[PDB]
């Protein structure tokens, strides 16, 4: 039991265990006395699973990576030197967004009052929180009906080859 | 934050009320990440609760999903919302028996 | 100015010079096959000859150099070059160390122009093995 | 023509050594390029440049060349 | 071959022998390995005439030793034998095209014996896969062609040493015994005159407790050691008495904790030294042992005895008193004397055989321990073999041993030359051998037994010089591992034909002549004085009374790489170490074109190589064709050949093997039937025939640099087609699998118009930076969008596919057409590994022209990096108008002391422009008269040997006999300088230039795969700093020195931002990007994110850092 | 000169036709070496069967 | 040996330290991103070394915890406690005392103090000299044309060290409309 | 190689955003340490917790 539970980094429960030990045996009595390497369907049938799940215990089971592995034949290199951080800020993705975000307000702003304010109550771009139609309707006194109307003439706006060409590209 | 107020760079001898100072939980399972779920444990060498949520304004359970909730404890898990680099700053510490 | 093997030109005299001077080394080696002297004088003997053999060959190659020749152009303006490489090149290339540092008695008597012999090339790597190394450690030596 | 110029004799004459001539051309360079940059708005803030410049000069030529012709004073505060 | 090209030849002496097969030192081995029938063959003519006697096949002989296994109560054994192997699986061509391991199973007899009733079970055991090695001395490891490497190592044995005391100026002497596979132990006569018997390197005790402890009483010491003092000193100085007092006195000192009793010690030094298990020197050290001791016990067992002990101590002993002979046991006379540790006595060589079957060796040492503990837990009589041999840790070992191991390496195949000088290569460091830092200056040298077994030229000349070596060209390993080099006997002062084979140690025993010593024809010596070799290597001159051996020719001390350099003997060793380095990086041209000017070495070393094809039986060619070649055999049979065309090699230059022959022509057996990678009709070709001239010009030339002319870019002269491979994989995910499809999600058509169906490029297409190889997409899941996101998705109505696409795309800065794609299904019978759905490979090749920047290099080296090429109307013209090809510096010659180029030149214009000396009664004349190269018509090749090549009284002769031109002028004088013209002004050179044609090469240095540049790219991890490397975009280094060199000019800004925004200031990457993009003031420096990480580091120590402000605050780093 | 080629079974230089003892890289090197004389200003077109 | 003594006797008689900071009852936890958990392409993940050790500590933490209220003799409780020492030990210098503690591949550890000490350490490796950013290599050929204060650059590298100056440039002559398309246009590699 | 920490991060800021309302809840410990929390308004509030000082109920 307390190999079965301190013996790995990322730890497994006990059946699963279990299930790794019985294959993994199998697969070696297979392998010595058939003489060659058993298929996927084999190892299947004869553990009485799919071969789904049997290549899905395969992949439970395998240990970890070291990051510090030499792999420098003078000794200097390490293997976690070369493993790039793919969630870092990129300046330039940065710039483009911040760029977007300038140019969408001022396409908002050839339209009219009305319009560019219900536009941006809806969606939040000054704040982040869409607010509900009876939210907008309440500043401006209009029927939710009209909310939703006041809208759908801004989208068809600009869903439109004359205002179009200027936010294009961010897409 | 800026480099011109650096004046003294001090060392010194860390006692058991500094170490437990700095802290912000105690670790006390051997735990890192779920095998299937690929999230962190709770209570383990990764937690969220003690070094930081691993998704920018979010918690674990997910009630809280914006930065609208900023810096709020949340009750349900007790992530705080906010950004995800703060866990290269967050310290734990062990207690020994 | 340029290079050909015509250019690199022997001393006419330097042939001569060292018939004489191997007679005499000659009969060095004949006393000590007669037991008149031990070894270390016979080494020291053959060293001493076979010096002042180089010192008075390399005085007749410089002696010879025309004062437009292409090498002694390159070598007199200062552009690149010194006088014991060109000693070497045209003239006797001396006496080389061991494997262990000592002096080898039998000196080499052919330039680069004329071609060393296998024996002679295979005791001048010795030298050209141990400054190589050298220059690798002094690499990080100084560096250190 | 170019990085050579203006002649760095020139310049050192005008100040003590290199050391002060670096800060003193770089910061003239930035209140150009400043004043460049927030020229769309109608403001009243940094000045120049005080010589005749190119389409598109650097900041630091200029401030150079105004700094050479003795156009610019340095204090110390 | 009688088949061979035409090449006339300078040589004045006649060689009595035959270069040996150049690739023997790696088959004879894996032969003998294996118990191949070729090893049978050769022991089999071994017997009655030479030494190749050993019977027993490495298999054989492990499979003998690790037999009989017998429990503790011996009613009970097992044993193997009778090992048999079967025709492999697949073929060599499916083995590197599928990435499949090249093998044969391995079976095994093994009988199971019971003391009761008398039992056995008599069956076959399948032991396992065992590579095995193709006909090339290469093994095929999944899929890629690898080389093991021989080690050089101190063989086991007996050496004493001495050195001297620094403080009281005093001989200190010692002497240890170091097996194989055992532990050590080390007699010295400290100053003090006592006498210390070192054990397993613990301590220090008297040699006298160890003689009491094997049971010497003290009178047998007393009367054996009497004339000597140390021993009597040692003796008296002892105050301990009797056998079991002794022995339980040196178990205390090597073991202690417990108080021991007599039987433990006993059986504890038993296991340490007697026991055959855990302690045995091999045949060499058994041998070693009894030349240096004269002892004559059998080679049949090795393991340590009292008697060598006790002749040890004596040898010791009298080496320390003075006496320079003894009379050792059972022999009649040895000699007293130290040993060198660099002798090649003493130095053997571990093959490939050895150390695949010492890997071999240790996986049957875990399968035997295996076996013997599941024997006792089953039942008996209720088993068979099947059920106690478990045969994975054999196959674990081969293939740890075969990957991750320092001795089996990367193939390198530049050209032919590169990998025939691959294999024949003695490595001295490695696993159990000597690191790269921790050698000294001694094992670096040369020393005087390297004559003819190792090249004294051709080393690497980076931190390895010395540590690595090349096997010269008639060096033979002995059957323990030692070098032989031939000898020719003379006897009488004549030299007979007779050949010996020679050791280091009989070497040093005769006295040796010179290769070129004058001969009067009669097989005599005329001088009458000859320079020879004697016991330590010093040269001295003997009459021809005396010399009783000389070598079998000259160059019989250089490598193979170093013997195809002509006019060697006038160059520096330096220059030569550097060209025959710099001669394996050569890369395959489109045309080859044999060297003008050469040695004999190139048509042996072509075929030698493995490199060209050659017929197998003598017969008619019946039909050809570029791809194949069907040959009609004379016995009856038909015989196809297939040739490779636009192959890959490992480095990524082009395999292509052309034709020879023609439909109608007859070929016999080991005719040249397609060339190679860099042959040119079946010998060597690795570069062009240039003409060249020494001046300087204009300074674009200047400090190394060269000057080419465009002729050479019309012509395709130095062109050379390169091949590159990319590989992509669509795997399984959390959120399904992914695609390989056409379907890529936001992309224009005209992006996805050369991609096939199955949405993979098209053959014959070609591509440039950017474009899409194979269209591949990867499912991502829901995910939350940014308002103005949304905002855009819902003016357009566009939807997030939930997959996102993850191409394979052509890298930056690359070009080229599609020669071929390769894919892989799963669920088509494939071996993909585990986790992998599908894979495919596709190839790019590409045609590179000379250009500035190319590094290009001569025989001699003398390199450089082509940095202009001048138009063809510019270039200096002779008197008829011919350009000159290249142009070099004259000044890099006299200083590098490199006479053999200009040699070279003079020789190459000779052969070119052909000459005509028959009716000349001139003393040049003559000789040239008796070798056959009177007359020679223009364009013709010749060959200078090393060491015995053309005197410059032949060419300075020959210079004035050339054929003239169609105007019948020679336009070169005989001085061997030429009148130029210019090619810009049009006046002509002042004086006469140097001119002649030289043998070109072109180095695998191109500039293409050295620029790079970053402005922004991938970063780490942990420390934020940007990558290193090219494969990514990387960023430079900025170390120590150049922090040191901006500190010095007072540059404290241009440092600040180095260190701060450009590497490490998170936060200030994105502002300065931005700044600039916006075109604004860069904002100030923060502080950098590495600070941060180390004060974390030491905080975790339990230090309590701290940084405070102008008063005693902490900051807190945020 | 010749500027441009193109064989029936062919799509690239580095690749071999049945039936032929060359492959294509050194057949165009063979018809670079053709000595052609033209009169259109135009490109032209000629066939080799 | 008294001299030497009170090198040391006197720094805690004068600072603010204290002996006691010499035995530690509790041991801090370094933030996980300084030992990270990455997962490779393939599902296959790599570690740092530090959690093993950290896990070594804790399990042996907890075992003694569980021992020492269970009751047991003080044979096994003894063994426990040693263990967490050496364990602890192993933690911040390994290889220090005994025999170093090794992983898959028999290589040792590589612990708290490792990352400090060497030429590959925070100090020498990544604090005093890094890698930078807009930068460029390649290899150097002559120019004799050139004057004493030029150089040649090829036009690749120019155009990859000079990226957002280009940028915005061709945004500000109107050959593009935004940094968008500039930034398609130079890495399409236009004429302008 | 590529690799990628088990984070997701978003394309957002602190600057021009108005907070959520919150209240700030007291808990005491038994040796007197004493804390607040703060907790959405929209929120149920539990009955116990764990300390900010000493890791203690
Ligand atoms: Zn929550």
């Amino acid at each position: 039991r307390a190999m079965a539970d301190q013996a790995r980094t990322i730890r497994i429960p006990v059946h699963m265990v279990e299930v790794i030990n019985k294959l993994a045996r199998v697969q070696r009595q297979m392998l010595q006395d058939l003489g060659r390497e058993p298929t996927p369907e084999e190892l299947a049938k004869e553990l009485d699973m799919t071969p789904e799940k049997v290549i899905e215990v395969q992949k439970y089971g395998r240990e970890p990576i070291s990051l510090h592995t030499p792999l420098g034949e003078d000794g200097d290199s390490e293997f976690g030197d070369l493993i790039e951080d793919s969630e870092a800020v990129v300046p330039a993705d940065a710039v483009s967004f911040t760029l977007l975000q300038e140019q969408l307000h001022s396409v908002l702003d050839t339209l009219s009052e009305r319009e560019a304010g219900v536009v941006s109550m809806r969606f939040g771009l000054t704040d982040g929180q869409p607010k509900t139609l009876d939210e907008i309707g309440k500043v401006y006194g209009v029927t939710r009906e009209r909310i939703r109307q006041i809208e759908s003439k801004t989208m068809s706006k600009l869903r439109h080859p004359s205002r179009s060409q200027v936010l294009r590209d961010y897409l | 934050d800026d480099v011109n107020f650096f004046d003294e760079l001090r060392i010194g001898l860390a006692t058991a009320d500094d170490i437990r100072q700095w802290s912000h939980g105690e670790v006390k399972k051997p735990e890192t990440i779920n095998y299937r779920t690929l999230k962190p444990e709770k209570d383990g060498l990764f937690c969220e609760k003690i070094f930081g949520p691993t998704r920018d304004w979010e918690c674990y359970c997910g009630k809280y999903k914006r930065v609208r909730f900023k810096g709020i404890i949340c009750e349900r898990c007790g992530v705080e919302v906010t950004r995800a680099k703060v866990r290269r700053e967050r310290m734990g510490h062990i207690e020994l028996a | 100015v340029t290079v050909a093997i015509s250019d690199v030109v022997v001393p006419e005299a330097k042939k001569a010079i060292v018939k004489g001077y191997e007679e005499q080394d000659e009969k060095v080696q004949k006393q000590y096959e007669r037991g008149l002297i031990t070894k270390e004088e016979r080494t020291q003997e053959l060293i001493a000859i076979w010096t002042k053999a180089t010192n008075e060959v390399a005085e007749a190659m410089n002696a010879n150099f025309p004062k437009t020749n292409p090498i002694f152009m390159m070598v007199d303006s200062g552009a690149r070059g010194n006088m014991m490489q060109m000693r070497q090149i045209a003239g006797m290339r001396g006496l080389v160390s061991n494997a262990k540092n000592e002096t080898i008695p039998r000196p080499i008597k052919a330039s680069f122009r004329e071609g060393l012999t296998v024996l002679e090339y295979f005791i001048s790597t010795h030298g050209a093995r141990k400054g190589l190394a050298d220059t690798a450690l002094r690499t990080a030596d100084s560096g250190y | 023509e170019g990085i050579i110029n203006p002649p760095i004799d020139e310049l050192l004459e005008a100040t003590d050594s290199k050391y002060s001539l670096v800060i003193y051309a770089a910061k003239r360079a930035r209140q150009i390029n400043a004043y460049y940059s927030q020229l769309g708005e109608g403001l009243l803030e940094y000045v120049g440049p005080l010589v005749d410049t190119h389409v598109h000069e650097k900041p630091l030529s200029i401030a150079l060349r105004e700094i050479n012709a003795g156009l610019l004073t340095s204090e110390a505060i | 071959a009688s088949t061979a090209p035409l090449r006339i030849s300078f040589a004045k002496i006649k060689e009595p022998l035959e270069v040996p097969n150049l690739l023997a030192l790696q088959t004879e081995s894996f032969d003998w390995l294996l118990g191949n029938a070729a090893w049978k063959a050769r022991v089999e003519a071994a017997l009655e005439s030479g030494q190749d006697v050993p019977t027993k096949s490495g298999l054989e002989e492990i499979f003998e030793e690790i037999s009989p296994i017998e429990d503790f109560s011996g009613s009970m054994s097992l044993t193997f034998r009778d090992h048999r192997f079967e025709p492999p699986k697949n073929s060599i061509d499916e083995c590197k095209d599928r990435d499949f391991t090249y093998g044969a199973p391995l079976f095994v007899t093994a009988e199971f014996t019971n003391n009761e009733t008398g039992e056995i079970k008599s069956q076959t055991v399948f032991m396992g896969d065992f590579p095995l090695m193709t006909n090339k001395g290469t093994f095929v490891i999944n899929g890629t062609e690898r080389v093991v490497v021989s080690q050089l190592v101190r063989s086991p044995g007996v050496y004493f040493d001495s050195s001297i005391d620094k403080t009281s100026d005093k001989d200190i002497f010692s002497a240890k015994i170091i097996p194989s596979r055992g532990a050590w132990l080390e007699m010295e006569i400290d100053k003090r005159d006592l006498v210390g018997v070192r054990i397993d390197r613990k301590r220090k005790q008297s040699v006298t407790v160890l003689l009491k402890a094997l049971g010497w009483t003290t009178e047998q010491i007393l009367q054996e050691f009497g004339e000597y003092e140390s021993m009597r000193a040692t003796l008296e100085k002892d105050h301990t008495q009797g056998q079991d007092d002794a022995l339980l006195d040196i178990y205390r000192k090597l073991r202690p904790g417990e108080p021991p009793t007599r039987e433990a010690a006993q059986t504890l030094l038993e296991n340490l030294y007697f026991n055959p298990k855990r302690y045995d020197l091999a045949k060499v050290g058994r041998y070693k042992v009894n030349k240096k001791l004269g002892a004559d016990e059998p080679l049949d067992a090795g393991v340590l005895t009292t008697d060598d002990v006790i002749a040890t101590i004596k040898y010791l002993v009298k080496l320390h008193a003075g006496e320079t002979e003894t009379i050792g046991e059972n022999g009649n006379e040895i000699v007293v004397e130290t040993d060198d540790i660099d002798h090649f006595g003493n130095r053997r060589l571990r093959n490939v055989g050895e150390l695949i079957q010492n890997q071999v060796r240790t996986g049957l040492a875990r399968m035997e321990r295996v076996v013997r503990e599941r024997m006792t837990t089953q039942d008996v009589e209720a088993i068979t073999p099947q059920t106690l041999i478990n045969i994975r840790p054999v196959v674990a070992s081969i293939k740890e041993f075969f990957g991750t191991s320092q001795l089996s390496q990367f193939m390198d195949q530049n050209n032919p030359l590169s990998g025939l000088t691959h294999k024949r290569r003695l490595s001295a460091l490695g696993p159990g051998g000597l690191s790269r830092e921790r050698a000294g200056f001694e094992v670096r040298d040369v020393h005087p037994s390297h004559y003819g077994r190792m090249c004294p030229i051709e080393t690497p000349e980076g931190p390895n010089i010395g540590l690595i070596g090349s096997l010269a060209s008639y060096g033979r390993v002995n059957a323990f591992g030692f070098i032989e080099t031939p000898y020719r006997k003379v006897v009488d002062g004549q030299v007979t034909d007779e050949v010996d084979y020679v050791t280091a140690d009989e070497e040093d025993r005769f006295v040796i002549a010179q290769a070129n010593a004058a001969l009067d024809e009669e097989l005599r010596f005329s001088e009458n004085r000859v320079l020879v070799r004697k016991r330590g290597g010093e040269v001295d001159y003997v009459e021809p009374s005396d010399v009783d051996y000389m070598d079998v020719s000259p160059r019989q001390m250089v490598s193979v790489a170093t013997a195809m350099i002509p006019f060697l003997e006038h160059d520096d060793a330096n220059r030569a170490l550097m060209g025959a380095n710099m001669m394996r990086q050569a890369v395959p041209l489109i045309k080859s074109e044999a060297p003008l000017v050469g040695t004999g070495m190139e048509y042996r070393c072509a075929t030698d190589a493995g490199d060209v094809l050659k017929a197998e039986k003598d017969g008619v060619v019946q039909e050809l064709s570029a791809d194949y070649i069907t040959v009609a055999n004379d016995d009856g049979t038909y015989i196809t050949y297939r040739l490779h065309k636009f192959s890959r090699s490992n480095q990524g230059t082009s395999v292509n093997q052309k034709v020879v022959v023609d439909e109608g022509d007859r070929v016999i057996e080991g005719q040249v039937l397609a060339d190679g990678p860099a042959t040119e009709d079946g010998e060597m070709a690795l570069g062009k025939n240039l003409l060249v001239a020494f001046m300087p010009w204009e300074g674009h030339n200047y400090e190394d640099a060269i000057i080419l002319s465009q002729r050479l870019v019309q012509d395709d002269v130095l062109s050379s087609i390169h091949i590159e491979e990319h590989e992509v994989d669509a795997r399984d995910t959390k959120l399904g699998p992914e695609e390989i499809t056409r379907d890529i999600p936001n992309v224009s058509e005209e992006v996805l118009a050369d991609l096939d169906e199955r949405g993979i490029i098209r053959i014959g297409a070609e591509v440039v930076a950017g474009d899409i190889l194979v269209g591949k997409v990867t499912p991502k899941g829901e995910t939350e969008l940014t308002p103005e996101e949304r905002l855009l998705r819902a003016i357009f109505g566009e939807k997030a596919r939930e997959v996102r696409d993850t191409s394979l795309k052509v890298p930056h800065g690359e070009i080229g057409k599609i020669i071929g794609v390769r894919v892989f299904d799963r669920e088509e019978g494939d071996e993909l590994p585990p986790g992998v759905n599908q894979l495919v490979r596709v190839y790019v090749a590409q045609k590179r022209k000379i250009t500035d920047g190319d590094k290009l290099a001569g025989r001699h080296g003398n390199k450089g990096v082509i940095s202009k090429i001048l138009p063809i109307e510019d270039m200096p013209f002779l008197e008829d108008g011919t350009p000159v090809d290249i142009i070099l510096n004259p000044l890099g010659v006299p200083s590098r002391m490199n006479p053999g180029q200009v040699l070279e030149i003079h020789l190459g214009w000779l052969a070119s422009r052909g000459w005509d000396v028959s009716g000349l009664a001139d003393e040049w004349a003559q000789r040239l008269q008796a070798i056959g190269a009177d007359k020679v018509a223009p364009g013709t090749n010749v060959a200078t040997p090393v060491f015995d090549g053309a005197r410059e009284d032949e060419l300075a002769g020959l210079l004035n006999h050339t054929i003239p031109n169609r105007d019948g002028e020679r336009m070169v004088l005989p001085t061997g300088k030429a009148r130029l013209f210019d090619g810009r002004s049009g006046e002509p050179f002042p004086d006469p230039i140097s001119v002649g044609y030289m043998y070109i090469l072109k180095l695998h240095h191109l500039v293409d795969d050295k620029l790079h540049a970053r402005s922004t790219g991938p970063y780490s991890m942990i420390t934020q700093q940007p990558l290193g490397g090219k494969a990514q975009f990387g960023g430079q280094r900025f170390g120590e020195m150049e922090v040191w060199a901006l500190e010095a000019y007072g540059a404290a800004y241009a440092l600040q931002e180095l260190l701060t925004i450009k590497s490490d200031d998170v936060t200030g990457r994105v502002k300065v990007y931005e700044a600039i993009v916006k075109g604004e003031n860069i904002p100030e420096p923060g502080i950098p994110e590495s600070f941060k990480v180390l004060i974390k580091e030491m905080q975790s120590l339990c230090l309590n850092v701290e940084v405070l402000s102008s008063d005693g605050m902490s900051i807190e780093m945020r | 000169a010749v500027t441009s080629i193109r064989i029936d079974g062919v799509l690239h230089e580095f690749t071999t036709v049945p039936g032929v003892k060359e492959d294509v890289t050194d057949l165009i090197l063979n018809i670079k070496q053709l000595v052609v004389s033209s009169e259109h200003d135009e490109p032209v077109v000629m066939y080799l069967r | 040996r008294a001299l030497k003594r009170l090198k040391v006797v006197s720094a805690f008689l004068q600072t603010a330290n204290s002996p006691k900071g010499m035995v530690l009852d509790c041991v801090p936890v370094i933030p996980p991103d300084l030992r990270p958990m990455v997962q490779l392409d393939g599902g296959r993940f790599a570690t740092s070394d530090l959690n093993d050790l950290y896990r070594r500590v804790i399990n042996r933490n907890n075992r003694l915890k569980r021992l020492l209220d269970l009751g047991a003799p003080e044979i096994i409780v003894n063994n426990e406690k040693r263990m967490l020492q050496e364990a602890v030990d192993a933690l911040f210098d390994n290889g220090r005392r005994g025999r170093p503690v090794t992983g898959p591949g028999n290589r040792p550890l590589k612990s708290l103090s490792d990352m400090l000490k060497g030429k590959q350490g925070r100090f020498r490796q990544n604090l005093l000299g890094k890698r930078v950013d807009y930068s460029a290599r390649s290899v150097i050929v002559v120019g004799p044309q050139l004057k004493l204060h030029q150089c040649g650059l090829p036009k690749a590298m120019a155009l990859e060290l000079f990226k957002p100056f280009v940028m915005k440039r061709l945004v500000d002559l109107n050959h593009a409309q935004n940094i968008k398309s500039a930034k398609r246009m130079v890495e399409r590699g236009r004429t302008v | 190689l590529r690799g990628t920490r088990l984070v997701v991060t978003s394309y957002e800021t602190d600057r021009g955003i108005d907070l959520a309302p919150r209240q700030a809840v007291e808990y005491a410990c038994e040796k007197g340490h004493r804390f607040e929390m703060p907790f959405s308004v929209e929120a149920e509030i539990p009955p116990e917790w764990e300390c900010k000082v000493c890791g203690i109920q």
